[PDB]
């Protein structure tokens, strides 16, 4: 009884005429997605530390299966319809070995923004943390880490590719959250991404809005097929 | 080896959009809202004739 | 201030690492001195709480 | 049956042990079977293989399920694989082909034996899930509807039939430790679960139904066997240089 | 000595272990070395060999002999060979390449290390006697004059020198049992001494003589190593199917 096993088939008809997945439509349909989906919201002045210099504003844990969904009334895109395709696709697999592409949009600022990547940092958070409320010794820009400095006067969307730097055979996706091992902190996430502002100058009254979109890469692979966890229909989100 | 590229910048003129007048005998660059990011056109058969716009 | 060896300083510039390590032991003795030492490599251990010669 | 002897029964022979079967199996493989090549890239020490000991088929547990406790989804056995450590108190024992060594790796094969009568009906489903104990939806994937989508074998109680589940090595290490490295903080270097490659699931697909008679058997025993195709050990230490902690059971 | 480093020291490498020597050895072989051919005629079960474990050189004991106790004939170590079973209480431990199996056989190699100063004199004689414990004149053959006629190596204390004693397998079985079979009468089926192939003798050939100074060392340590060329095991049982009795010491 392999996962695909037909003991005695009673097929009354011939098969349906073969299409290619791109004929009566013009694209090849297979399970690969570089479609970009959201990851976070907005920040205000009252969130940042008293000394906001070389201090990151966001601590983003890197998970192929996305972040732990949290419904708000300010953000209906999480509440009325669940998280995007990517985390539901990764829910049917166990391991990954590729890097992720990050597209980041910062709208309330016209001043320079930085983005740094910390591969070896243990991914023990399932939600992004902002400013003052960020753990100390975190959201401090490091020196010798992969980074990208961009001016918002030129372009206010940052596109970078986060590499796969894990000292292991695989990368674990769909990791539990609260209480450990040595496989949940160094082998699950690609690490953390720190987003900060070059200047220590105060945040505009209206505040700043950071929308992080991400996609899969080419050297990325969903290695082992697991059973699908029971899903929730978005169509029944009103009763 | 991170060789320098001191190759002269090229004077370029920025514009918002591509021609609004051109309708034939040229290419019109655009952001196709598809999954396939190449030259893509609807599939056809004899059930679906050519454009009858002579 | 720590007087770190070449292998240590460089390794502090990189996240992960691997390979054999060469520990050279220099003795301040003369021909008269005599002894035998048993230096071991215990994998998976980080202290001498349960560590003995036997 | 039809001979002065019984019917001719198929045989399976490994090192120093022989298993007998009488009917057709129901099999499946966890993932693509292969040959480990990055394991020699993890240990400088020469690996060791013990075919005469590791290729042996071993019987580790036999569970009984009765009609009164047979309900759809009833988990007959839910343990972390591979963990076959049995000792007088809750405490890997050196009494069998088991080694007190730091690291190891191998491919596994699980055989489930059930011996019912010609007059009973029911279904068991034996599945496996790679590192299911580490998933945030573990307790949620124990339902047979979810077990059907994982690599699994089916047991019919209306036919006496055996089943084998091939489970090739898959892990993130790629050498799993047999014992603990306990000196670490919860934030960095969390405690490592020894030999936790996944979770072996057997459950009730169809409630065990017997005859309504009093003199009829209402309980059936489910016995299990496990074997290793090729085992490699690369951590040589004292049997008591590190110690074995009480296995942390993880039930829902 | 004559270099910024010491003199170049010879090396001996087996599986997972390295021994260092600095001077010329003193060696000898117990009997004609050979290849066992009648052992396959004793067990129907396939034999097993563990080169990575059995070829390893192990350190088991280190005895100290001082001038005050150094007399002609003084027995520094008198134990039944091969018996290297060490446990917390007097109780074969699975902590090293040791197996709890019914039968086994192998050839042995004994290396004796002694590390004296440039200013001491004395002589040690390490000998071996096949099944000496079973001879009616055992206690009578412990005197160095008798040790000289048995296969033996000599250690000079006036030179720092190592020594190796090759001891090929010789026995009446030809498989010796690792554990006991205790159910027998004294008249028939007497109790069998596990792993008793002979007796390893080290003794004082010439009294350990030191300088008359107070700040001079008056005690010297004699360390021993043992190794197995090729080991075969043919008795597969539970680690606790049979048990280990307290080793019956046999001194004179």
């Amino acid at each position: 009884t392999p996962n695909v096993m037909q003991p005695t088939p009673l097929l009354p008809t011939t098969n349906d005429g073969r299409v290619t997945f791109g004929e009566a439509f013009n694209d090849l349909k297979d399970l690969a997605r570089r479609y970009q989906l959201y990851w976070e919201g907005t920040i205000l002045e009252g969130n940042l530390r008293a000394i906001r210099r070389n201090s990151a504003l966001v601590q983003l844990p890197l998970y192929p299966h996305g972040l732990r969904i949290q419904p708000d009334v300010n953000n209906p895109i999480w509440n009325i319809m669940r998280d995007g395709h990517i985390p539901v696709i990764s829910s049917g697999f166990r391991y990954f070995r590729g890097g992720l592409r990050l597209r980041i949009v910062v709208e309330g600022l016209n001043s320079c923004v930085w983005v740094q990547h910390h591969p070896d940092r243990p991914s023990i958070f399932s939600r992004p943390i902002i400013g003052r409320y960020i753990a100390a010794k975190d959201a401090y820009r490091n020196h010798a880490y992969a980074a990208y400095v961009q001016n918002m006067s030129v372009n206010r969307t940052i596109e970078v590719e986060v590499p796969f730097y894990q000292p292991g055979l695989y990368g674990m996706l769909n990791a539990s959250d609260n209480n450990t091992s040595f496989d949940r902190l160094r082998f699950t996430g690609l690490g953390d991404l720190l987003i900060g502002i070059e200047g220590e100058q105060p945040i505009p009254k209206e505040g700043i809005e950071i929308s992080v979109y991400y996609s899969i890469a080419d050297d990325f692979s969903f290695n082992i097929f697991c059973g699908f966890p029971p899903m929730v229909y978005c169509d029944e989100t009103y009763s | 080896d991170n060789p320098p590229d001191p190759t002269p910048a090229k004077f370029f003129v920025p514009i918002p959009s591509h021609s609004w007048a051109h309708g034939t005998n040229t290419s019109e660059p655009t952001n196709t809202l598809r999954l396939d990011g190449g030259v893509v056109g609807v599939g056809r058969s004899d059930d679906i004739g050519t454009s009858d716009t002579a | 201030q720590y007087y770190l060896p070449p292998i240590s300083v460089v390794s502090s510039l990189y996240a992960y690492t691997r390979g054999s390590i060469k520990y050279k032991f220099l003795f301040g003795n003369n021909p008269r001195h005599n002894a035998r030492l048993l230096v071991a490599y215990i994998p998976g251990i980080s202290s001498d709480n349960r560590l003995t010669l036997e | 049956m039809d001979r002065p002897e019984g019917s001719e029964e198929r045989t399976v022979q490994t090192s120093n042990v022989v298993l007998g079967e009488t009917n057709i199996e129901s099999q499946d493989i966890a993932s693509k079977e292969y040959s480990p090549t990055w394991d020699r890239l993890a240990s400088s020490e020469v690996s060791d293989e013990y075919p005469m000991l590791t290729d042996r088929w071993l019987f580790w547990k036999s569970v009984k399920w009765e009609v009164n406790d047979s309900a759809f989804g009833k988990m007959l056995v839910q343990e972390k694989f591979p963990q076959s450590w049995v000792q007088m108190d809750v405490n890997i024992p050196n009494f069998i082909p088991f080694n007190i060594h730091q690291y190891m790796r191998a491919d596994f094969e699980v055989k489930i034996y059930v011996n019912p009568n010609d007059f009973v009906s029911g279904w068991l489903i034996m599945a496996f899930l790679y590192q299911g104990s580490e998933m945030f939806d573990y307790k949620l994937r124990r339902n047979p509807a979810a077990l059907m989508q994982m690599p699994h074998v089916l047991v019919n109680v209306g036919a006496a039939n055996e089943a084998t589940l091939k489970i090739p090595y898959r892990y993130v290490r790629p050498f799993m430790r047999c014992k603990d490295i306990l000196r670490g903080d919860n934030l960095i270097t969390g405690v490592t679960e020894p030999l936790n490659m996944g979770v072996l699931f057997v459950e009730v697909l169809i409630p065990f139904r017997t005859s309504a008679a009093s003199s009829a058997p209402k309980s059936l025993d489910v016995s299990l066997f496990v074997k290793m195709t090729n085992a490699k050990f690369t951590g040589m230490v004292d049997g008591s240089i590190a110690l074995l902690s009480k296995p942390i059971a993880l039930p829902e």
